[PDB]
Parts: structure tokens; C-alpha cells; sequence
């Protein structure tokens, strides 16, 4: 990261500071690399966060300087498509399917997260145009 | 190697055969690091494999050929989820229904539901009876050949119930204006009575093969049955084990010894008795005999066999109980008397109509005569006791087959049977702490009706590989033949048991020891315990079994002495008795002989008849409505062969899968790039390319055939690929969600 | 026999 | 497939079935031939009778025994008394099922050689075996421990058998027999001028012994009584219809089986000779043996000659040791039903001497595989 890289991060970093101590919780490490365009795992957030406890991920603050190695570490289309063809031969996927293997597989998400991200994608059939809403989700 | 950290493996427990376990980290080559679902961990040891569990997709189907692992913990957590969670009581395995006794009323026989399986082919429904009878009735609408469903088990698992349902099943479908439903279910009683019997670890355990013919007219209409019997144990009237009973029958008069109807028959309690008071047990906790002895009369009654009939047989039946009181002074080694005024032969006489000093004389002595000249010798009290005994076998078994022929006399019609549908009942492999000559023809006639099974089993599945083109070289006949040519065959265990009947002084010991001598280092199936030189020991087809060798000769002995005999015939006061005897050899022939025949008849009746076969299962002993004892299951499941089958199975192709359906659940195994307009082509070429192609699995013309595992193995890789696409795409999608609060800020 | 008797 | 069993006794054959009660064919083994030109033309004559053939005709005939001594001593009769046995009477060809043949002890060599090869070569037999009758009274009485008197025509014989082992030094044979009681017993008829010449009435004179003999259970007393009084006397109807009437010689007859002297025969009687085969014996056995102590064969009918043997073997032995008889009524059948049940034991099948065998090694081939 160069100089203004390093500036546009720290202020990044403090609007996410909710003390005005200058630092964020080990929990909010993830949400901050993903608002600056990373799209690190729980895991991948875990493991640069070096696997932490329940008590120091819910309570222990870290400044900028000790969150840079992670988001560091964290940054260094065809798969995406193909994965979203799993779920397929119309070019369609019907929206209660998508919506419980979001919800009940992997790293489970809220309904109203996928619902979020999911408003206004589905038609009244309940059908998604995934390459375009792949594609906006990658803009 | 299919295990990793989140697998799953089954554990051996004592209080629950199997317990479920995760695999908690990845096995490499000693000890397994093994979460169980009571405690974080435990751990588990290798020595001189944990049985792997089978993916959720799999679990719970109707078919027990479906599952992907072949193992005890896998049949039983099938058995148990579907009782249990969704109340079905009737599972596939192969060709065998198995049907788990829900032991409690359900709403499941209704006309519907008749209507429903009626049309069907065997695989388009979920299991039930109703599905066997079907596939036996339209096989005999298709051929010449008639049908026989055969039902095994414990008599208390309910076989009685799958019968009538059978027979209701026939007689609602067939369009028949008959009335069979009634008659057969009215001789339950008498036939339990004559034939049913109190063994040390059951009550009402059926010691008969009862076959029920059902007749079809050419019109396929019900015209009536035909009931026969089979492989009854004589023996088990003259002798028993501790804490036995023999038939019903002698204690339901026993109770009735009170009632002015049977005053003349002078009966006692049953420990007045010597052959009710050997199993020193006269009660049978919750059951009055008295009240059983109503409804076996009412039954006899509306069978409409006579009410001096009925008198008849009771009064034959205190006969046998006095004559078994009868008791020998010894006057020498070769001789042996009546004393001279003894009550119970001067009863027994005047209860069947004979001179006391011929059955006196005639009990005591034997006739011997070539057709010049006459002898009549005397015997031995030890002699004399076994000739009594086989008489009074030899007048049990003779009623038994009078009130049958009854029986079948109101059962026949007058109309021209044109084919029939066969119904067997016969009791399962047994085996307790200690077994004995029972046991070990019960055995012998389960490896009869084992072999059978496995041929028609091996036929039909040749049948379906070249149906598919599969070569018929892949399947194997797993064969017990060597088991049953060590017990049949001469030089075998029951021929060499007839052999010292008759040698001069023969005795268990001796005959133990011609056992060791003959085959004990001979045969691979038969060994010797270390500690006792009384007993051997089979590896016999569902288990090893150890038979203890005390008092088989005593059981095996059967002579009858023809004068003993002729003097009954000589009886003018009442008819049934002369009726018996009316219509040699089978004197002489031993029951073990008689027993080894009575099986070959059983066997060219089925042989002749197309089977389908049924077990039951007994889920607790407790009568608990829908729980089930998995430490009592897995026992009766191997009793059926049931688990010996899926092990034979195993052994085979066991998932047939369709092209079509096979592509639409692994079309995420696969990608559109390789895949082609032909099914058939694409998963010949995508699956060559998951798994090593040729021997490991191989392709039909319309399915594809995998061996056990390798089914879950698919599964195993489509939902790790499944998981990992899910994961990746939710990671992208909650970057754009903290993208979207950093908006929020924006906002 | 052959010798001492008869047969 | 069920073996015959029959018995080559040397007065009367016995013949039926494996497993079976008593023999189906009885008759005497007797070759009858005509000694008289037979005047009609037409009358439709064969050359010679057997068994129940010769007895109805004696009178025309002369009949010789081909058995004496238990000794086949004419081979060629012998065969044509096989060939009436399995082809006329039991209407079995002998060729489709197995055949046990039963002979005396230490009778020579040659009775079974030749009667193996004879089984083999003519009948064509599938598979054969001999054995000691009094063995086979044992396997009839029903025992494992046991000596045995058995004398039929020809041969008496002891046996010893203590708990199934055989003891060949103790065997003892003696050749009084029902022949020589009844050349006997025509010799004694003539001190009461009743004569009897030829083979023809020698078959009368052994229905005489038959129904009228017994013996003494104290003979001197009775030997007085005789002298004393007729009411021991009897009479006997001839077949013409002649009477005769006999005394003391009925039951003096049957002595000389205790008294050998009579015949001019070296030996002791059956009771010594019992007491001498017992004495034989190693002392551990001896009280086994005196319990279980059977009579066997025909020539041990005659009435009382079981109280006699207990009598007279109780005043040979040592008082201590109890002694007793069994004699049961069937005993002239036993060596047949010993023989029956024997064939039938499944254990036995292995035992017989098969064609294939005797192929190889010849008539040799019984002193090797046999008892
Ligand atoms: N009831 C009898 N009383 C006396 N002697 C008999 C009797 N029956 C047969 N015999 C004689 O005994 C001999 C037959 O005995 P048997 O046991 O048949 O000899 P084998 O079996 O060696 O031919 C003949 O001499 C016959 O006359
Ligand atoms: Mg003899």
C-alpha cells in the first residue's frame, strides 16, 4: 500500500471506530476489509485474525497499524459463473432455492441479509438473471 | 481413504448395539480422535476399521438395497427412523419384505388403500403386504405357475396378521361373491391348541409349518383353502426342557378337570401328570386355560366338527396323560412288569374300551414272528418306557392329523380348484443358552428354506443381468450346501444319531465321541468346545451354535409296537379312536427320520411354487406401542437372515441407478463443456472419469450398476463441491453487504 | 475237513 | 439300496432284507436227487430239488448236506442253495445290492476264499463281508460284554467279547451238533427195536428230537424214574401213521451234550468247555463274563437246558461270583438279526469288501480287510 492507499484505509478505519479511541474490535476486521473490496471468508477473516477467542474477538480493540498486516494478508469471473450455474437450462434459478441454500449451507448468512441483497433481482416468476447479478455484485 | 474431520462413524456399544460418532480430525496411519453426541471426545482404537456412515440423501429410503454401506448399524438405523419418525412399518431388502410388527392397531388395511395397490407393479408403491399379495396374485393371472408367500419369525411377531391381511387382500380383489376370511381365522384356536406351545424363552411359540392353500378357480375366483402341516416335534409331547410346557391343549383340560363334562375323564392337576409336570411350570402368568378351553370349543363348534367329536378327543387326550402315569416294576434286566391292580392303566383302560390284561400283557412284551412261527418276548423296563412314549407320540401325532383333516373337510369345496396361492407360516432360526434336539431340526430346516432362498435369489438376479447384458460371471452363489451335507448326508450328525438308536447299548457319550471321531478335525463347520466332551458346536448359518448332546437318544427313539397298536383297534366303544389308526416302516422310523422327510415333502411342495417371502421382527418384549429395542431387533434380524442377506448382497451391485435420474442429481458433478446430447454417453464418460471405470462399477443398457460405497463416495464429492461454490459466492455477497453499509455512511 | 475228521 | 443278510447255517439257511425282523426264506439247505427210474414218459421231471422242494419229496430222493462241520464240502451244490435263495425265493438278482455271509470260527481257510470268489465271480455281487456268528449274538442280545454258547448243526463254538474287543486265544469249538445228537439218537431208538436207515427218515428222526427231547436237570434221579415208572414216556405218530412210544432215551439224547463220552468224543461238554474259556480270561473280566453269559443257536432249545447250564456252571464256580443265563425265545434267530442290524449301521457301509477291491487283490483280499 502506498501513502494515499494508507490514507483512504486509516479513514476507512475510523469511521468504522465506534469509541473514538482510534481502533476497532477484532469483529469488525472483516466488516472493514470487505467495505474497502475485499471478499475474505469468516475463516480467511479468522485466520488472519489469528483463529481469536469469543471474548477478545467481542471486546478487544485493535488500532489501524495491528489490522494492516491483515488486510495485507487478506488482499494478497468464469469460476464465479460456472458456480452460479450450479445452481441452474434457462439461464434462470429460482429464488427459493437460492435463498435456502444461502441461509442453511456454508457460512450461514441472516434472511435478511439475502433478502437484501437479493431485493429487486427476482422477477415475479421468482427468477434471477445471475450473470447480471453476479456482475453487480462484483461492481 | 474416506475418512476426514466432519465424517461420521458408527461405535460398538453395549446399550445401544451401535452409537453414532463425527470423525473429529483426519485419520493417517492408529487411534481415531472420535466426537460422540454425549461427550466432546472419546477415542478409538485399531488392531488385528469403525464401519462408515451413510450420507443423509440415503438414509430413511424404502429399500434397504439403496443405502451405500451394507452394515448392521446402517439396517438397524433404517428400521428404527422409519418406525420410529414416520410410523411406516414395511421395508424392501432385496426381494424380501420386512415388516417390523407395529404391535399396536393402525389405520393402514382400509379398501382404499386395497384399490390403490391393486394395478401396481412391485417397485411403483412404498412397501407394504398389500404389495407382495399383488405380485403374487397378477404373476398368477400372467403364468401357469401359482405362487406361495412364505412369512418367517417369532410366532409372537405377528404372522397370524400378515395372513389374514393376505387373505383379505385375495378375497377383496378377486370379485368373489368364499368366505374363507372367516373360516381360516375361526381355526386359529383349535390349531394354536393342538399345536402351539410354551418354549423356555417365548409363550405361544408354534412348533408346525402351516400351510394354507388358497384355491383359484379358472376364473380366478375364491373358491376356498386347503390347510396342511408340516415338521410338527412329536417329542416335545413326552419330554422337556426346564420351565417348558408341551401343548396347550393338556392344560386347558387340566383346568377344566372341574367341569361336569369331562368328570370321566378323572383328570388332576397338571403335576398329577408325568408329562405336565416335567417342565415344572403348570401356569402361564395372565392366562386362564379355563377361559382359553371356551373359545378352542367354540372354535371346534363353529367348525361344526361334533360335539361327541369334540368329547372324543378330550376323552383320547386324558388317555395319553394316564398312560404316561403307567409305572414299571423291574423284575429282571430282560423283563419287566405291571403291578397288580395299578390305578392309571385301570383308568386308561376304561377310558378307551380295552381288557387290562392285554394292554398289560402287550405293554410288557414284544411280538416277533417270521411266517412260520410266533414269539413273544419280554423287554426291558427302560424298553417297555420308550415303547409307551412312542405310543402316546404315535396317537398325538395321528389326532393332530384328524382334526386337520377336519379342518379341511369344512374348508374344501365342492368346485374344481384350478390353482392355488400358498401362505407359510414356519418358526425362525432359534437358538437360547442351551439347545437341544429342537433346536437343532428348527436349524436344520431354516438351512432347508435358506438354501431355497439364496437359489431363487441367485436366479432372479441372473435374470436382471441379462435383462441389462451384465455378464452372469460377476454374480456369485453363496452356498451353505457343506452345512447341510454335514447334517443330512449319511455319516452325518442325524444319521449317525440313528445309528446308535439302534446299536447295542448306545449312549450320548458314545455318541459324542463317534461325532469327534468322524468329523471333528474333518470339517471346517463342525468344532468341539475345550472344556466339555458333551457338546459340539456348528457354524451354522446365522450364528455358531453349541448343542448340547444330553438326551438326544432319548427324543430320537420312536418304535411302535404293532400289537400296542391292534389292541387300541380293537376298540368297539367310541369311533374316533379306530378312526385314527385306519390309513410297516413307519413304525420303525425314528423322528429325527420322520422329521427329515416330513422336509422333503415341505420342500417339493415350495420347490414346485414360485416364492415371495416375508420376515417379521419382534421390536421389544415389553408390548410398548412404536419403541424399539435395537438390542432385540438386531437379534431377530439375524434370526431372519435378514442381516446374512444384506452381507450376501453386499457382495454384489447393490445401487441401480437410471441414466436420467443419476444425471439429474450429479449434473453439479459435471459441466456443461463435457457434457452431451446423449445421457447415456455423458455419464459413461464424466463417471470413467470420477472413479476407476471398468471392475469398480459398470454400465447397463438402462442402468448403471456401482458396488456398495462408492454411490456415497459421489455424494461425498457433489456436496463438498456444493458447499465450497455456496461459500464463495456468500463471501462475494457480504463484501457487497459491508460495500452496502459503507453506502449506509454514504447514506 | 482234511485230515482229523470226516469233513 | 438295502443289503441281504443271509446265514449259511449248516442244517438250515436264514435269508431276508437288511433292517428286516426276521428272515423272509427259511428252509433246510438240502440238495435232493432222485434214485429211481422214473417210468413216465411226460411226466415233466427236473434233475434235482432244493430245500422246500426235497423235503416233500424225500421219500422218492436221497438228500446229502452240502455243509458239515461248518465246512462247505461241495462247492457245487453249495451254489445251486445260493442260486434257489436270492433268484427263486427272494426274487432278488443278487448282482444290485450288497450280501453279508456268516460262518463259524476257525473253520479253514478255504471256506472263505472260495466263498468270496463264488460271491464275486458268479453272482457278481456288488460288495460282500463274513462275520463270526457269535458275534453277531451279541449284536441280537443287545449287548457288548458277553460270552456266547452257540451251536447249530455242525459247529459249537465259544466266543468271549468283553466291552466290544474280541479274545482269540480264549475261542474254543467243539463239533457236537443237532447232526450228531440225532445220528445219536437213532442209535439209542434201535435199543428199543424202532429202526431208521437212510437220509429219507433221518428227517423224522430230527422232528422226534425237536418236539420230544429235553434235558434232565439232574439226570441220574431221572434216569432212575425211568427205570421206576412209564409216566415219563410219550408217543409220536410216523408219518404213515405208525406209533411209537419213547422214554429215557428222549431226554438221554440231549445229555451227551454235557457228556460227550456217550458220542465217544474226547472233549468235556459245553459247560466245561464254557467254565475252561472263561478260566482262559484275564481276571478282571471273568465276574463280566459270568453275568452276561448267552445262549445261542438252534441245538440250545431243547426245554431246561438253560437251567441245567446255570446249575451245573454254579457248581464250577466260586460261590461269590454270581453267574446267570440269558436265553431269550428267538435265540435259534439271533445270529440273523445280529446280522440285520449289522448290516444297517451307517458305519458299517465303509466296511465292505467291494468288487473293485477283490479285483485287485484277489480272494486273498478277506484275511486282509475281515475278521
Ligand atoms: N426246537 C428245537 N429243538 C431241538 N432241536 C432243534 C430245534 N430246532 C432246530 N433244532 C436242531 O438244531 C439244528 C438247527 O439249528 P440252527 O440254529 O438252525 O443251525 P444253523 O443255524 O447252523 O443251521 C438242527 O439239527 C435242528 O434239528
Ligand atoms: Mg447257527
Amino acid at each position: 500500500f502506498n501513502k494515499d492507499q494508507l490514507e483512504e484505509f486509516k479513514e476507512a478505519f475510523e469511521l468504522f471506530d465506534r469509541v473514538g479511541d482510534g481502533k476497532i474490535l477484532y469483529s469488525q476486521c472483516g466488516d472493514v476489509m470487505r467495505a474497502l473490496g475485499q471478499n475474505p471468508t469468516n475463516a480467511e477473516v479468522l485466520k488472519v485474525l489469528g483463529n481469536p477467542k469469543s471474548d477478545e474477538l467481542k471486546s478487544r480493540r485493535v488500532d489501524f497499524e495491528t489490522f494492516l498486516p491483515m488486510l495485507q494478508a487478506v488482499a494478497k469471473y468464469e469460476d464465479y459463473l460456472e458456480g452460479f450455474r450450479v445452481f441452474d437450462g434457462n439461464g434462470k434459478v429460482m429464488g427459493a432455492e437460492l435463498r435456502h441454500v444461502l441461509t442453511t449451507l456454508g457460512e450461514k448468512m441472516t434472511e435478511e441479509e439475502v433478502e437484501t441483497v437479493l431485493a429487486g433481482h427476482e422477477d415475479s416468476n421468482g427468477c434471477i438473471n445471475y450473470e447480471a447479478f453476479l456482475k453487480h455484485i462484483l461492481s | 481413504e474416506l475418512y476426514t474431520k466432519y465424517a461420521r462413524v458408527w461405535i460398538p456399544d453395549p446399550e445401544e448395539v451401535w452409537k453414532s460418532a463425527e470423525l473429529l480430525k483426519d485419520y493417517k496411519p492408529k487411534v481415531l480422535q472420535l466426537r460422540l453426541e454425549e461427550g466432546k471426545d472419546l477415542e478409538y482404537c485399531l488392531d488385528p476399521l469403525p464401519p462408515l456412515r451413510n450420507p443423509d440423501i440415503l438414509v430413511g429410503e424404502n429399500d434397504l438395497t439403496a443405502l451405500s454401506y451394507l452394515h448392521e448399524p446402517a439396517v438397524l438405523h433404517n428400521l428404527k427412523v422409519r418406525f420410529i419418525d414416520s410410523k411406516l412399518i414395511y421395508t424392501y431388502c432385496g426381494i424380501v419384505l420386512v415388516a417390523i410388527n407395529p404391535y399396536e392397531q393402525l389405520p393402514i388395511y382400509g379398501e382404499d388403500i386395497i384399490n390403490a395397490y391393486s394395478g401396481q407393479n412391485m417397485g411403483d408403491m412404498d412397501p407394504h403386504i398389500f404389495a407382495v399379495a399383488e405380485e403374487a396374485y397378477k404373476q398368477m393371472a400372467r403364468d401357469e405357475r401359482n405362487q406361495s408367500i412364505i412369512v418367517s419369525g417369532e410366532s409372537g411377531a405377528g404372522k397370524t396378521v400378515s395372513a389374514k391381511y393376505a387373505m383379505r387382500y385375495f378375497a377383496t380383489v378377486s370379485g368373489s361373491a368364499a368366505n374363507v376370511e372367516e373360516k381360516v381365522l375361526a381355526s386359529n384356536p383349535i390349531m394354536e391348541s393342538i399345536g402351539n406351545a410354551k418354549t423356555t424363552r417365548n409363550d405361544n411359540s408354534s412348533r408346525f409349518g402351516k400351510y394354507i392353500e388358497i384355491g383359484f378357480d379358472k376364473r380366478y375366483r375364491i373358491i376356498g383353502a386347503n390347510m396342511r402341516t408340516y415338521l410338527l416335534e412329536k417329542s416335545r409331547v413326552v419330554f422337556q426342557a426346564e420351565e417348558e410346557r408341551n401343548y396347550h391343549i393338556f392344560y386347558q383340560l387340566c383346568a377344566s378337570a372341574a367341569l361336569p363334562e369331562f368328570k370321566t375323564l378323572r383328570l388332576g392337576n397338571a403335576n398329577y401328570f408325568h408329562y405336565t409336570k416335567q417342565g415344572g411350570s403348570p401356569v402361564i402368568d395372565g392366562i386362564d386355560d379355563a377361559k382359553e378351553m371356551v373359545n378352542t370349543r367354540q372354535a371346534c363348534t363353529l367348525l361344526g366338527i361334533s360335539d361327541s367329536y369334540q368329547m372324543g378327543i378330550f376323552r383320547i387326550l386324558a388317555g395319553i396323560l394316564h398312560l404316561g402315569n403307567v409305572e414299571f416294576a423291574s423284575r429282571d434286566s430282560d423283563s419287566c412288569a405291571i403291578p397288580p391292580k395299578h390305578d392309571p392303566l385301570t383308568i386308561f383302560c376304561d377310558l378307551m374300551g380295552v381288557d387290562y390284561e392285554e394292554m398289560a400283557h402287550w405293554l410288557c412284551h414284544r411280538k416277533l414272528a417270521t411266517a412260520t412261527e410266533t414269539y413273544i418276548k419280554p423287554i426291558s423296563k427302560l424298553h417297555a418306557i420308550n415303547a409307551r412314549d412312542a405310543l402316546a407320540k404315535h396317537i398325538y401325532a395321528n389326532l393332530f392329523n384328524w382334526i386337520v383333516d377336519h379342518v379341511n373337510k369344512a374348508l374344501h369345496s365342492t368346485v374344481k380348484q384350478h390353482s392355488f396361492i400358498g401362505v407359510l407360516d414356519i418358526y425362525g432360526f432359534e437358538t437360547f443358552e442351551i439347545n437341544s434336539f429342537e433346536q437343532f431340526c428348527i436349524n436344520y430346516a431354516n438351512e432347508k428354506l435358506q438354501q431355497q432362498f439364496n437359489m431363487h435369489v441367485f436366479k432372479l438376479e441372473q435374470e436382471e443381468y441379462m435383462k441389462e447384458q451384465i455378464p452372469w460371471t460377476l454374480i456369485d452363489f453363496y452356498d451353505n450346501q457343506p452345512c447341510i451335507n454335514l447334517i443330512e448326508a449319511k455319516m452325518g450328525v442325524l444319521d449317525l444319531l440313528d445309528e446308535e438308536c439302534k446299536m447295542p447299548k448306545g449312549s450320548d457319550d458314545t455318541w459324542a465321541q463317534k461325532l469327534y471321531n468322524t468329523h471333528l478335525n474333518k470339517c471346517a463347520l463342525f468344532e468341539k468346545p475345550r472344556l466339555s466332551n458333551k457338546a459340539f458346536i456348528i457354524k451354522h448359518f446365522a450364528d455358531k451354535v453349541e448343542y448340547q448332546c444330553e438326551g438326544f437318544l432319548e427324543k430320537n427313539k420312536d418304535t411302535v409296537y404293532e400289537e400296542q397298536i391292534k389292541v387300541l383297534k380293537s376298540s368297539k366303544k367310541f369311533k374316533l379312536l379306530p378312526e385314527l389308526f385306519q390309513d410297516s416302516k413307519e413304525h420303525k422310523k425314528t423322528v429325527g427320520h420322520q422329521f427329515r422327510n416330513s422336509l422333503h415333502l415341505l420342500m417339493e411342495t415350495l420347490n414346485a411354487t414360485t416364492p415371495h417371502y416375508v420376515r417379521c421382527i419382534k421390536p421389544n418384549d415389553f408390548k410398548f406401542p412404536f419403541t424399539f429395542d435395537e438390542k432385540r431387533a438386531v437379534q431377530q434380524l439375524r434370526a431372519c437372515g435378514v442381516l446374512e442377506t444384506i452381507r450376501i448382497s453386499a457382495a454384489g451391485f447393490p445401487s441401480r441407478w437410471t441414466y436420467q435420474e443419476f444425471f439429474s442429481r450429479y449434473r453439479v458433478l459435471m459441466k456443461q463443456k463435457d457434457v452431451l446430447s446423449d445421457r447415456k454417453q455423458t455419464c459413461k464418460n464424466v463417471l470413467e472419469k470420477l472413479i476407476l471405470d471398468k471392475d469398480k462399477y459398470q454400465f447397463g443398457k438402462t442402468k448403471i450398476f456401482f458396488r456398495a460405497g462408492q454411490v456415497a463416495y459421489l455424494e461425498k464429492i457433489r456436496a463438498d463441491k456444493l458447499r465450497a461454490a455456496c461459500i464463495r459466492i456468500q463471501k462475494t455477497i457480504r463484501g457487497w453487504l459491508m460495500r452496502k453499509k459503507y453506502m449506509r455512511m454514504r447514506r | 475237513w482234511x485230515a482229523x475228521c470226516p469233513a | 439300496t438295502t443289503a441281504l443278510v443271509c446265514d449259511n447255517g449248516s442244517g438250515l439257511v436264514k435269508a431276508g432284507f437288511a433292517g428286516d425282523d426276521a428272515p423272509r426264506a427259511v428252509f433246510p439247505s438240502i440238495v435232493g436227487r432222485p434214485r429211481h427210474q422214473g417210468v413216465m414218459v411226460g411226466m415233466g421231471q427236473k434233475d434235482s430239488y432244493v430245500g422246500d422242494e426235497a423235503q416233500s419229496k424225500r421219500g422218492i430222493l436221497t438228500l446229502k448236506y452240502p455243509i458239515e462241520h461248518g465246512i462247505i464240502t461241495n462247492w457245487d451244490d453249495m451254489e445251486k442253495i445260493w442260486h434257489h435263495t436270492f433268484y427263486n425265493e427272494l426274487r432278488v438278482a443278487p448282482e444290485e445290492h450288497p450280501t453279508l455271509l456268516t460262518e463259524a470260527p476257525l473253520n479253514p481257510k478255504a471256506n472263505r476264499e472260495k466263498m468270496t470268489q463264488i460271491m464275486f465271480e458268479t453272482f457278481n455281487v456288488p460288495a460282500m463281508y463274513v462275520a463270526i456268528q457269535a458275534v453277531l449274538s451279541l449284536y441280537a442280545s443287545g449287548r457288548t460284554t458277553g460270552i456266547v454258547l452257540d451251536s447249530g448243526d455242525g459247529v459249537t463254538h465259544n466266543v468271549p467279547i468283553y466291552e466290544g474287543y474280541a479274545l482269540p486265544h480264549a475261542i474254543m469249538r467243539l463239533d457236537l451238533a443237532g447232526r450228531d445228537l440225532t445220528d445219536y439218537l437213532m442209535k439209542i431208538l434201535t435199543e428199543r427195536g424202532y429202526s431208521f436207515v437212510t437220509t429219507a427218515e433221518r428227517e423224522i428222526v430230527r422232528d422226534i428230537k425237536e418236539k420230544l427231547c429235553y434235558v434232565a436237570l439232574d439226570f441220574e434221579n431221572e434216569m432212575a424214574t425211568a427205570a421206576s415208572s412209564s409216566s415219563l414216556e410219550k408217543s409220536y405218530e410216523l408219518p404213515d401213521g405208525q406209533v411209537i412210544t419213547i422214554g429215557n432215551e428222549r431226554f438221554r439224547c440231549p445229555e451227551t451234550l454235557f457228556q460227550p463220552s456217550f458220542i465217544g468224543m474226547e472233549s468235556a461238554g459245553i459247560h466245561e468247555t464254557t467254565y475252561n474259556s472263561i478260566m482262559k480270561c484275564d481276571i478282571d473280566i471273568r465276574k463280566d463274563l459270568y453275568a452276561n453269559n448267552v445262549m445261542s443257536g438252534g441245538t440250545t432249545m431243547y426245554p431246561g437246558i438253560a437251567d441245567r447250564m446255570q446249575k451245573e456252571i454254579t457248581a464250577l464256580a466260586p460261590s461269590t461270583m454270581k453267574i446267570k443265563i440269558i436265553a431269550p425265545p428267538e435265540r435259534k434267530y439271533s445270529v440273523w438279526i445280529g446280522g440285520s442290524i449289522l448290516a444297517s449301521l451307517s458305519t458299517f457301509q465303509q466296511m465292505w469288501i467291494t468288487k473293485q477291491e477283490y479285483d485287485e487283490a484277489g480272494p486273498s483280499i478277506v484275511h486282509r480287510k475281515c475278521f
